[PDB]
């Protein structure tokens, strides 16, 4: 069986499919060193050891559970590292990544994921050790993030639905980002060592990579396939809730 | 035999037990061990003799930080646990052959009281077990230690807490798996008021046993609630068999296939492939861009397959991270992916997803809830899914290495110690299979 | 021209289509007149509270990084400050709730039957008027039978009274204009005929207990306070034994058998007595709002109910009773400010009038799917054409609530079925989620994902016509941006049918009373009056406290 | 010896208290009272505002003032107020007494600090505590801390709102600013402060007082929720954690369920109410709300001050409004804390106990209970017989039975130190009083008194409970007046005799010792006098948002 | 109609309220299937049988009744068999003194 990932005729739906597809590996549009990443995250200073919440599994006296031992734990769970996060506020103005898009992508590509979707923020909580690795290898490196349209923020996430500034950057009540360069960590504490994230992509360039429907971009009403699927799911849920019989499901 | 449906019975180890088993052999209306589980849950009470003794000695009665000075009683209760056990049995027993059982646990510091079934046969609700045990204990302690009339109310306060002032058990030293009938969210919700941590503690963190236990209780409650009446019966029966009792080894095979390097998405792909293979689902229409819209052949069996895949996805994802906090996100996006992968409705027609949305919110915010293990079928946040969201949550707490603050070690020490001792409670799947094979031809 | 344009005018200095603006140049919190009053008042009060710290904008988030928006209440020319729409700072909003909480309806027929059948005392309009003159003395706290009784200060209970209403016109004419809520004088002829046809030849007493009572105590006190005084007035106005067997029947009738309460009791987890916001079903709240008898505009009626609903359920109920703190003011304002929901509901109404006609189509999946999709698409394209409008409704929850409200109202305008509109709402939510790849907050769609399944379900804890649903309906018990709009959809089903009431005609008649402090005919305009501090509420202790 | 109620009786009546004769129907009816005149005048002034709708009229029903209308002198004070000013609706101090209790909530901070260090890894230091305490005193009255474009509550409506901290660990107390701390050592005497810290232990608790306006607009069930949200918000800001993650849910569970201390519990369906309602408050907790214990070494004064607070809360606010409404039960309560009558009876009993058994001198026995309860009841009923004027003051049989039995019960507790012994004494007093005058209270005053003796020392599930753990929800006590308040008094009397710091919960005792509270819980009667004379300023008034 | 559930259903039930729930569900399905009631009209069938449930934790305006009240209106634990109105005992026994006394005493003592 080869997965379909997502329905839709438009390029927007196709970009969502490409994001969800683990075989598709998007281009490294930027290069940010790992040490700078760890500083932006602000959970530990580069060179500081990994804090452990529980002892390694290898040293735990767990009873026999055939099913449990069928699941190979991730690297961060093996050493018993702390559960930390990374949160993104994506602009509604042609940002390459979107909240539900991110969540669906993470659940398709990565193991041991705890992600949270909200209108103004998208959190991803994982084992610190593997989280820094995935943040650097995917979230930072891939075409998924834009320094101007995707702002990294842990708190005061307001700005996703706000107009752009004089420069064309998204709003930040804590001005974490000001070449696109971050001056502060995601929490708000200013960094002693600022970080250069690279260039920003123009609006005209972001249209072909964005995963959002907009009138000025690609209206959703143009994608009648996706609309038919949504209407189908809604009907299936309604009919199922009324009577879970094959006779009623003929009214689909 | 109302249904043609047949199931292959596989155990916790993945070994085949029996083939061609009627679906109704797992129904709470036919299965003898499910009947035994309900009956035993209703009649069993966990007693903390150590707690009663400490409460009487210090005068710390009637809830958190409450202490009555000058009303202290130094009684060697734990030391005389033997005589107290015998007294409690003598007071509760009807005939010398009934199921009346009083057992000492952890050097007499704790006790396991089981009322004779006949007392419950003449009782409208389950709270009788808590009341009769409390009374049996008071009379046992007062008569053994010749407690004075003016001191005796402290014995009551040490056992039942701030009752009758509080319509609940507040600062009590006796516990049940079931909450008070007054804290019910709806009618027939009684069997849903079992904390996730209680299920995990009782099953001794065994994934398959915890899933089985939670599923049995949740589905039996669906029958009590009237949600398994008529056309809905076959949906919940298939739900119980495939999701909770590992029908056709579906759950295990999905875990086996995606345990190595699989993700939530890979499990979704695995279950869709198996569903299409077994003719449970088919292709409705090929759409532009090559996306195939799918339609269900058997709506009830599709939901059962999807439910089994949900448990498997939780085992895989939460097992990969060894953190129970992932469950809320897993349940959500497992269902969210499966709907936009096939165009078919998710587990419980979106209810399982909806429950997970609220679960994620109330396990990551300031408004309420708490840790995964603190929830139950009777909680306002996790009551929405009709027995399909709580069993996967149990699997996550089984997996957890110790990320949680409110772990079963903190919340369910007493209950855990008492109920894990009973064979049917600790290993439900095993006895449920034997029970299915006991009534197999009788149905 | 779009309806929110004339409202976005005073809000933004730029063209609503502008995707760019300047930030971090407003002087922070100092840009607002209310925040200045707040800081200044926190400096003045610093002495009286001791050295204990109080309100300080330097703590936490520096407010005013963006242009802090005022709010123009929909349908009105009133432009108020954001902080004045918070229920704690708005006296009109508090009095709206206080008036509902202090209301209780008691059936008088059963009590008159006890007098005639058991006691043998004849009930005549003369004795009714004497009873009604006695109750208006006892209800605010006046003695009638016992010697050496203390009394409540009348200057604290001026808002308290007891009126009478009846469906029998032959009984209405024999009662003083002062004591009677005239259905004919207050309602249009057709609506009054529909109400009297629903009520029948039954006499009801509406008792309004003093605001101070519900303030000091709770909602569960109201039906009890009314019952005692009703019992007392029957002893006095009928010269009965001051405590006999038939008196117990008056108590049972007034407290259980013939009582009509605003809200019912709640389960243990959210334990509350009757007359609390949680116990009020959407149908009853839609019948509290009196916009139906002052306007022939169906959209206005529905949206006025949305205003009352979102403020009661999200601000007072979910924002305080169930949570507390800063609350959910902005979550509710989005539904009754800047004529945004007005524009979307009017577009939907004009779409319905063209393709189906009002009450023109029988509820079917195809009808629901067509209307709910069209209204949602328009709504989300309005946020796309106007970056300024999207800036106003910054929170995804506010947008989803408004888009789905208009979608649901429109389906109700075409079908006249509350459950059809409810199903439309859920489709709007699912569509909105796939449009912008976002919906509301962390757990905004619990009820929306369970929605479609439970909208037309028949299962015991899933089924219910939307009129009988409320803040205690399982899926609706926790989250914001739903409850208020559901009351709006409930009103929309009956507004399309030109119905007088939605669920209970006694509520519609009881709140038509001009003797009430709050004006239930124009809730939005009244919230504007409360925000501008030109509203005078009841229950103030000025007659008993130093100046 | 000299009687105590004479100073109030001679000041009330023109005749000799021993004279059984007087003239009636010559006082001009209601016209004799200054307050009734103000009522009839305010009803005339407001007749315009209501429309044509009738209002307060003394011509309706009973012509009041046929009898000599008595004023009331609050016990232990030289304040002589009008009868109508002791009604809770007309008394601001009484409303603020209840408002202060209702808006109180205690949260254990140790569990939350454990979440920070063990799960999150963030170290908890006194520096972070003081910062948290600075943040909560901004968030609790309704101030924004993490979100942009937030509205705010007007500070002039929430000046009474604050959050203090208290601890049994003196190492932690010294590291906190005096502004944020309720000092046990500075507020309580040496012995009492040592007994409290010994009971509390090395545990840190937060006392949050939500604005009065909240409990007024909403209900008591709001308080623990309001506190919990802002506590959660302050840990996010003062520790700079993610604004919504897994560990936050643990803070919510601890603040709302695991480490919360509420004034009152929830109630069953027939009298359905949330927590923090008067019905859910046990007698022991209310006895610990009253702070007379730490300002006086007089055991009788302590007990009677608790009787005053109890009778006012349970009979006037709770049974008189919440459970009934209307004119209420003002005089049913006044009888327990006016004209030093219960004072005289309790002092006589105290002097009888001291000279026979000695305070805490006798172990509770049937013979002891029977002897003391009989003696105090006999004295009490002979005082009503020797003084027709005193009998005229306590005209209602219920008032007399409540006072006589209260003093009887208090006295048994003075000798035994056992709440249940005093409770048994109370019921014997009721049975004796019934056979003395061939009358007791109202139609159904003795439901709990006839069930009394059997359930006082019972061990059955819904009959047993030490009096400290009994309350307005105890089956027999759920309906009737002239019991609940006096029971709180008997509960205090058992611990007053033992010189105990607290009765049931030491956290309540520490929480209400706070001088930042509007109402003064050290002298409740004197404060009721201030409220009756309209000298009391309460909180929760909407003047800053109301036109002048 | 007089509906009696099979004892076995109660044997797997924690409380008595199952009888009220199962009968209500059995009735809805019976009426809807017999009269081919439309999807958008079916919620009224629920409202006609169970009343204002689940908004009210009690039976409010329901057309099905039991001798036992809802478990939520219990005054104390184990009070279920005491929630039988005096009038119900008298009506059932057809005003026969000895039978009504016997019935009330049996139920009260079993409680
Ligand atoms: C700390 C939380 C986590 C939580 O449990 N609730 C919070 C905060 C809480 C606080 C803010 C208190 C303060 O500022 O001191 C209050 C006012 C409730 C209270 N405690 O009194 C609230 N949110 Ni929140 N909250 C809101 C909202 C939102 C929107 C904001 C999106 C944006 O881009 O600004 C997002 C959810 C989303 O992404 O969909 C949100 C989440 C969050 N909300 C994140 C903060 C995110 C951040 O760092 O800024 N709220 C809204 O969606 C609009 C209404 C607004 C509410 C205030 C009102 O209605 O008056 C407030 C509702
Ligand atoms: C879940 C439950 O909280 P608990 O888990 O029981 O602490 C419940 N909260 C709510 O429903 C809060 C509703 C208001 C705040 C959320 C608005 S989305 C309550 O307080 O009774
Ligand atoms: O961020 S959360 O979605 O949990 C709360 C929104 S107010
Ligand atoms: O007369 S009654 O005893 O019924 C009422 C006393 S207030
Ligand atoms: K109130």
């Amino acid at each position: 069986y080869k997965p379909q990932f997502y329905p839709g005729e438009t390029k927007i739906a196709q970009n969502r499919r490409n994001h969800m597809n683990p075989e598709v590996e998007l281009e490294k549009l930027r290069e940010i060193p790992d040490e700078d990443v760890v500083k932006i995250m602000g959970h530990r200073q580069p060179g500081e050891d990994y804090k452990t919440i529980h002892p390694p599994l290898e040293e735990m006296d767990l009873p026999d559970d055939y099913v449990r031992d069928l699941v190979e734990p991730i690297n961060g769970a093996k050493e018993g590292h702390r559960i930390r996060y990374i949160q993104f506020a994506d602009s509604m103005y042609f940002a390459p990544a979107q909240p539900y898009d991110r969540a669906r992508t993470y659940m398709w590509r990565f193991r041991g994921v705890d992600t949270g979707t909200l209108s103004g923020r998208q959190v991803i909580e994982m084992r610190e050790s593997d989280l820094e690795a995935l943040s650097k290898n995917f979230l930072i490196d891939t075409a998924f993030f834009d320094p101007a349209r995707c702002g990294i923020r842990g708190a005061t996430v307001h700005g996703h639905s706000l107009r752009l500034d004089e420069n064309g950057l998204m709003f930040d009540a804590l001005q974490r980002y000001v070449h696109v360069v971050y001056v502060k960590d995601q929490v708000g504490r200013p960094l002693d060592e600022p970080v250069d994230v690279g260039e920003l992509l123009p609006e005209e360039k972001l249209r072909e990579i964005t995963t959002i429907y907009r009138k000025d971009g690609v209206p959703m009403r143009e994608d009648k396939e996706l609309l038919t699927i949504v209407k189908r799911i809604h009907r299936a849920r309604t009919l199922g809730g009324f009577c879970p019989t094959e006779d009623t499901f003929k009214q689909l | 035999v109302k249904y043609e449906d047949k199931i292959c019975l596989y155990n916790a180890k993945g070994e085949l037990v029996e083939e061609n088993v009627p679906l109704e052999a797992i129904s709470p209306l036919y299965n003898p061990t499910i009947q035994k589980l309900v009956k035993d849950i209703k009649r069993t009470v966990a007693v903390n003799l150590a707690g009663i003794e400490n409460a009487l000695k210090t005068g710390a009665v009637g809830g958190k930080a409450c202490v009555i000075p000058g009303r202290t009683l130094d009684l060697p209760i734990v030391e005389n646990a033997e005589t107290i056990m015998e007294y409690v049995d003598k007071l509760l027993r009807i005939s010398p052959d009934d199921d009346t059982s009083v057992k000492l646990i952890n050097d007499g510091k704790q006790m396991a009281v089981q009322l004779p079934s006949k007392r419950l046969e003449v009782a409208a609700e389950y709270s009788i077990s808590m009341l009769n045990t409390a009374m049996a204990l008071k009379e046992a302690i007062i008569k053994t230690f010749d407690v004075d009339m003016f001191d005796a109310p402290m014995v009551h306060a040490a056992i039942l807490g701030r009752y009758p002032q509080v319509p609940d058990y507040m600062g009590a030293n006796i516990a049940s798996l079931l909450g008070a009938p007054t804290n019910l969210e709806g009618l027939g919700y009684a069997l849903r008021n079992i904390m996730v941590n209680h299920y995990v503690a009782t099953t001794k963190k065994n994934i398959m046993n915890a899933v089985a236990f939670a599923s049995i209780m949740e589905q039996t409650a669906m029958f009590e609630m009237g949600d398994a009446i008529g056309s809905f019966e076959r949906l919940h029966l298939l739900g119980l068999a495939y999701q909770g009792l590992n029908a056709d080894n579906l759950v295990i095979d999905l875990v086996k296939a995606n345990g190595k390097n699989g993700t939530v998405g890979t499990v979704v792909a695995s279950i869709v492939e198996r569903a299409l293979e077994d003719g449970v689902i088919t292709e409705d229409k090929k759409m532009p861009s090559g996306f195939v819209l799918y339609k269900p052949v058997d709506v009830a069996k599709w939901n059962a397959y999807a439910a089994a895949g949900l448990v498997a996805a939780v085992i895989v994802n939460c097992g990969a991270a060894r953190a129970a906090q992932n469950v809320a996100s897993t349940i959500l996006y497992y269902n969210d992916i499966i709907e936009y992968e096939t165009g078919l409705p998710g587990v419980d027609f979106g209810r399982a997803e909806g429950t997970a949305v609220g679960f994620s919110f109330f396990s990551h915010s300031i408004y309420g809830g708490g840790g995964p293990g603190i929830f139950n079928g009777n909680h306002i946040v996790t009551r929405h899914s009709k027995g399909f969201a709580i069993p996967p949550v149990c699997a996550a707490m089984c997996v957890d290495a110790g990320t949680q603050m409110f772990s079963p070690e903190k919340t369910s020490a007493l209950v855990g110690a008492v109920f894990s001792a009973i064979d049917e409670f600790r290993e439900p799947l095993k006895y449920v299979i034997d029970g299915a094979l006991a009534v197999k031809d009788k149905i | 021209k779009k309806l929110f344009l004339k409202a976005l005018k005073e809000k933004f200095e730029e063209d609503p289509k502008e995707k760019y603006t300047k930030f971090y140049v407003f002087g922070g919190w100092r840009q607002s007149a209310r925040k200045r009053e707040f800081v200044e008042a926190a400096e003045k009060l610093a002495e009286k509270r001791g050295g204990i710290p109080f309100y300080n904008p330097d703590i936490g988030v520096p407010l005013g990084q963006r242009k802090l928006m005022p709010y123009k209440l929909s349908g009105t020319d009133y432009i108020v400050e954001g902080d004045d729409l918070h229920f704690m700072n708005n006296a009109a909003m508090q009095q709206f709730w206080d008036d509902i909480r202090r209301t209780v309806i008691v059936g008088m027929d059963t009590a008159h039957a006890v007098l005639e059948k058991r006691l043998g005392v004849e009930v005549t309009p003369e004795t009714i008027n004497e009873y009604m003159e006695t109750i208006n003395h006892a209800l605010p706290g006046g003695a009638v039978v016992q010697e050496h009784m203390v009394e409540v200060h009348p200057a604290l209970a001026w808002d308290c009274y007891a009126k009478i209403f009846t469906g029998d016109d032959e009984l209405a004419d024999e009662i003083d204009k002062k004591f009677l809520i005239d259905i004919n004088k207050l309602f249009p002829e057709e609506q009054a005929e529909q109400l009297k046809a629903a009520i029948g030849k039954r006499t009801y007493q509406v008792s309004r207990v003093p605001t101070l009572v519900g303030r000091v105590c709770d909602g569960g006190t109201i039906a009890r306070w009314s019952a005692m005084q009703i019992g007392m007035s029957f002893i006095t106005a009928y010269k009965l034994c001051a405590g006999e067997a038939a008196i117990a029947d008056f108590s049972y009738a007034a407290k259980h058998a013939d009582v009509i309460q605003m809200g019912t009791l709640l389960p243990a987890r959210r334990a509350r007595g009757p007359n609390e916001p949680g116990g009020i079903p959407f149908g009853i709240l839609a019948d509290v709002v009196q916009t139906t008898r002052v306007s022939d505009d169906p959209v206005e009626q529905s949206l006025e109910v949305v205003a009352s609903g979102a403020m009661l359920y999200d601000q007072i109920w979910l924002g305080s009773y169930m949570s507390g703190g800063v609350g959910f003011t902005q979550y509710a304002t989005a539904s009754y400010t800047d004529d945004i929901l007005d524009d979307f509901s009017y577009y939907g109404y004009d779409y319905v009038e063209k393709k189906y006609g009002i009450c023109g189509a029988k509820p079917t999946m195809d009808v629901v799917e067509d209307i709910a999709t069209e209204v949602t698409l328009y709504a989300l394209e309005c946020y796309d054409e106007f970056p300024a409008l999207l800036e106003d409704h910054f929170g995804g929850s506010q947008r989803a609530a408004v888009a789905a409200a208009a979608s649901g109202i429109s389906v109700c305008m075409a079908t006249g079925n509350s459950n059809a509109g409810l199903n439309g709402w859920y489709l709007s939510q699912i569509l909105h989620k796939e449009y912008h790849s976002r919906l509301g907050f962390y757990g905004y769609d619990l009820q929306d994902q369970c929605g479609a399944s439970n909208s037309l379900s028949i299962r015991n804890d899933e089924s219910s016509p939307l009129e009988l649903r409320g803040p205690n309906y399982p899926n609706y018990a926790m989250n914001v941006g739903h409850q208020g709009e559901y009351a709006g959809i409930t009103q929309a089903a009956h507004s399309a049918r030109k119905d007088a009431f939605a669920l209970n005609p006694l509520i519609k008649v009881a709140f038509a009373d001009p003797s009430l402090v709050f004006d239930f005919s124009h809730p939005r305009k009244e919230f504007a009056r409360g925000a501008l501090r030109e509203f005078e509420p009841a229950g103030e202790r000025d007659p008993i406290i130093p100046a």
